[PDB]
RNA sequence: UACUUAAAAUUUAAGGAGAGGGUAUCAAGCACAUUAAAAUAGCUUAAGACACCUUGCCUAGCCACACCCCCACGGGACUCAGCAGUGAUAAAUAUUAAGCAAUAAACGAAAGUUUGACUAAGUUAUACCUCUUAGGGUUGGUAAAUUUCGUGCCAGCCACCGCGGUCAUACGAUUAACCCAAACUAAUUAUCUUCGGCGUAAAACGUGUCAACUAUAAAUAAAUAAAUAGAAUUAAAAUCCAACUUAUAUGUGAAAAUUCAUUGUUAGGACCUAAACUCAAUAACGAAAGUAAUUCUAGUCAUUUAUAAUACACGACAGCUAAGACCCAAACUGGGAUUAGAUACCCCACUAUGCUUAGCCAUAAACCUAAAUAAUUAAUUAACAAAACUAUUUGCCAGAGAACUACUAGCCAUAGCUUAAAACUCAAAGGAC
């Protein structure tokens, strides 16, 4: 004798049921443990249902500051010749060395995007990375 | 219907009940015409006994005879009564066993 | 979902429709006779509102139309 | 479910709420309201929910209500001596509105009191009669009194056919 | 009943806050208004006038009637709808009784008198009450309760579903049980009455526009894809004419008939009839119907929003009326096949008709089978379809068939359309899976 009904409570709710009824007369021994340390939220079931007219998610695009330089420098030079090496937790790529520079340029109080694009351009030669503003 | 509508048109209009065979009495009483047998209609098989009554208003209908065995015959009196005859379409009335000419089943 | 509710109305409406053949004639007939009684009724009624108003006579230059007749 | 909003609306319950009752003077309100707008908000709660419970109370009272033919809302009454009461209800909760007029042109709790009792002045404990005009038909309902004889029979001695037996016998 | 002038009971007349039976197939009534020089042309009505039908209602009681002609001078068929009683009629059945002792009324100054009002009785299971006897119906399911025999789709039985053709708990007789009980069962009648629905079950009107209410609250719209109307225009394929030209051409699953006045070619002529491939795998325009070959002209647009008929303007196809058109298609008709027959499906020929110009007709499975509008997407699976659902306004629906019918009214409609019942029959019909 049970309840086998996983879509009216929850498993915790269900047993504290079951033993007020007087049909489980032994505390199961994850009981006291949950009553103590309990989950975040309840474990009740819901049916999944569909967004309809105008009701949408709500999830933020994840877009920092450093993507309007980044996207400036893939669409100029592309990807920089250098592969990315996505297992080195601290790699610092040629686009992400070209965000700092400018970066470092528009602290000293540069306001044009221009002058900001251009100098960390030729800030870069000097350090000797290969930059190639492919068109193509 | 809206508010305004149940409003404009009140409560349902409600049909007038017709009267029946008897016209809304509890008894009529009929001066026979003619004995006869009438057949169920399927899927029953019997020979119904049925006789044509002139009542007390100036129709004339058809009633049946209840019991096993009548000796009811052209001229005499009868008191109908209502109830339709499940099997015999249109025979809305009956006789009643026991008054005026008619009689008490005689029992075997 | 059949179509059983329309094939009734079709055949009662092909079997009027050669009831109405048949008896055209007929129903000519009735129609020009109901439409001269309907003609009376409408005179009898006009005579009986100026009667009853007190004049003895139809007003002055007044004939009831024929509104019932082949007249378009 | 009851059709339309606020369905409580139409129960007699919600009808007899109602608290203005007003003075013999009163003729007519005239309820001038617009139905857009954001001052007149009280105005349009006060014809929703306001107006029923008046009529109710006031059913001699000829309510008119005439919509969005002046830039403010205002009530207007008219008095059987001919004045005229004009209230101005912009800015004003629908609650307000009711309390104002109550104070202007509503009877006090006493009057209505005593017109009450003067209703009831001609039903009497004491009379007897059908049940929907007082408590007992017949003085045999009483206790003590002599019961009716169709519950009890009456003694022989106190019924009309003995004594005309013994009116013979004599 | 008081005063020389006022309190009641009871009525009458003129009115009106509101309420008040049915039929809208009764939709118009026809003088039904106002002013007050006597003119103006109004009055009532889909918020139900008017007409007709039915009914006593407001119940401490009220209203109408009093032989009939609503009335009652008059006339007539010349009086119990006062108590009791009779005839006839009806399913319907109280004494041709006693007393004015009580109360009420009338009269009298009064003792009093009078009263089929009334009081006390008589009659009757119609009801209630107290007692005493026990009868009535029922016993397949709904629904409390059957033994045995008889009958054998017969005789009979049932409110509904149903039972009876040989072992019938359903009929008849028995037996035993069950229910109610001085009653019990049958017939008749009455008591219960709209906050529910409208894709597929009854139900959103073929379309749009203007009113008055009830609601709502915003201040725009439109801005070259096939709306609509007019004029002009033409590419392909046909048709006709001509030149040349096979002997056949045409047609079917196979044939037959038809045809050689044919057939094939023409970078030959005429025609401008009819219809607009590809684009279009597009989804535009318009109220809907509907609209797509090209060009030009005219042209769609702002009312906050929803909500309209008895008005107005539209409305595929088919059809009617008159004058034209005519390539092809094609009801009907004729000819040929098939078949038991074939008034058909297939073949061939050819009409009405499809086209233009005027007018009528007003119907579609006129169907997104979705009324419009503004919200919401969660605090929500009858099934299927097209997820659910709230609010506002109007329309519509109330078992099936009879019935896209009968009658009524309107209409250019005449074998028509719109409007649209009842009798009667049935216990289902219908939707989804
Ligand atoms: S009612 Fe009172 S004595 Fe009968
Ligand atoms: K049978
Ligand atoms: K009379
Ligand atoms: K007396
Ligand atoms: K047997
Ligand atoms: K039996
Ligand atoms: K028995
Ligand atoms: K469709
Ligand atoms: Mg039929
Ligand atoms: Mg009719
Ligand atoms: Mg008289
Ligand atoms: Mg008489
Ligand atoms: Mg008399
Ligand atoms: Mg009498
Ligand atoms: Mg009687
Ligand atoms: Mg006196
Ligand atoms: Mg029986
Ligand atoms: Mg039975
Ligand atoms: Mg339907
Ligand atoms: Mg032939
Ligand atoms: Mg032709
Ligand atoms: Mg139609
Ligand atoms: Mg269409
Ligand atoms: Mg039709
Ligand atoms: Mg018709
Ligand atoms: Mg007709």
């Amino acid at each position: 004798a049970g309840s086998r009904l996983e879509t009216v409570g929850s498993v915790f709710s269900r047993t504290r049921d079951l033993m007020r009824a007087g049909v489980l007369k032994e505390k199961p021994l994850w009981y006291d443990i949950y009553k103590a340390f309990p989950p975040l939220r309840e474990p009740v079931f819901r049916r999944p249902r569909l967004r309809y007219g105008k009701a949408k998610a709500d999830i933020q695009d994840i877009f920092y500051q450093e993507d309007q330089i980044r996207a400036k420098f893939f669409a100029t030079y592309g990807s920089g010749q250098k592969a990315f090496d996505l297992f080195n937790p601290n790699f610092k790529s040629t686009c992400q060395r070209f965000v700092e520079k400018y970066t470092e340029l528009q602290n000293l109080g540069e306001t044009d995007e221009e002058k900001l694009f251009v100098e960390t351009g030729k800030a870069l030669l000097a350090e000797g990375i290969i930059l190639r503003r492919v068109r193509e | 219907a809206t508010l305004n509508q149940m409003h404009r048109l009140g409560p349902r209009k409600e049909p007038p009940k017709r009267l029946g065979p008897t016209e809304g009495r509890p008894q009529l009483k009929g001066v026979v015409l003619r004995t006869f047998i009438r057949k169920p209609k399927k899927p029953n098989s019997a020979n119904r006994k049925c006789c044509r009554v002139r009542l007390s208003t100036g129709k004339e209908a058809v009633c049946f005879i209840p019991g096993e065995g009548h000796t009811l015959q052209e001229h005499h009196v009868v008191l109908v009564e209502g109830g339709r005859t499940q099997d015999l379409p249109g025979v809305k009335l009956k006789v009643v066993r026991g008054k005026y000419d008619c009689g008490h089943v005689q029992k075997k | 979902k059949n179509v059983l509710k329309i094939r009734r109305r079709k055949m009662n409406h092909h079997k009027y429709r050669k009831l109405v053949k048949r008896t055209r004639f007929l129903r000519r007939k009735v129609r020009e006779g109901r439409l001269k009684k309907k003609q009376i009724k409408f005179e009898k009624d006009l005579k009986r509102i100026w009667l009853k108003a007190g004049l003895k006579e139809a007003p002055e230059n007044w004939q009831t139309p024929k509104i019932y007749l082949k007249n378009k | 479910p009851m059709k339309g909003r606020f369905p409580i609306r139409r129960t007699l319950q919600y009808l007899g709420r109602g608290d203005v009752v007003f003075k013999e003077s009163v003729k007519i309100m005239t309820v001038n309201y617009n139905t857009y707008g954001e001052l007149g908000e009280g105005a349009r709660k006060f014809v929703f929910f306001n107006i029923p419970q008046i009529q109710y109370k006031n059913p001699w009272v000829q309510i008119m209500m005439f919509k969005n033919m002046t830039p403010s809302p205002f009530l207007r009454f008219y008095l059987d001596s001919g004045e005229q009461v004009l209230v101005d209800v912009e800015t004003k909760s629908n609650k307000e509105i009711m309390e104002h007029i109550k104070k202007i042109l509503g009877k006090k709790e006493e009057t209505l009191r005593e017109e009450e009792l003067e209703k009831q002045q001609r039903f009497h404990p004491g009379n007897f009669g059908p049940r929907k005009y007082c408590l007992r038909e017949c003085m045999c309902e009483v206790e003590g009194q002599v019961p009716c004889p169709g519950l009890v029979p009456l003694p022989k001695e106190m019924t009309g056919k003995y004594k005309a037996a013994l009116k013979a016998s004599t």
